[PDB]
């Protein structure tokens, strides 16, 4: 994966 | 006519350089956001340009 498509973390 | 900016909902502590870390309030230009989920961001506030997670920002209306 490139650095748009890393997962995202998770909401607070 | 004009852009839309972005406003943090959350603060942000990046693990990487390539990541903002950022606090709740702050604003940005998004530069990129063609490729994922993370955009490349312009802070109005420490002039950086990095990713931002996009869940942790919302348009500023």
């Amino acid at each position: 994966v490139s650095l748009a498509r890393r997962p995202l973390p998770p909401l607070p | 006519g004009g852009v839309t900016l972005f406003v943090a909902l959350y603060d942000y502590e990046a693990r990487t350089e390539d990541d903002l870390s950022f606090h709740k309030g702050e604003k940005f230009q998004i530069v990129n956001n063609t490729e994922g989920d993370w955009w490349l961001a312009h802070s109005l506030t420490t002039g950086e340009t990095g990713y931002i997670p996009s869940n942790y920002v919302a348009p500023v209306d």
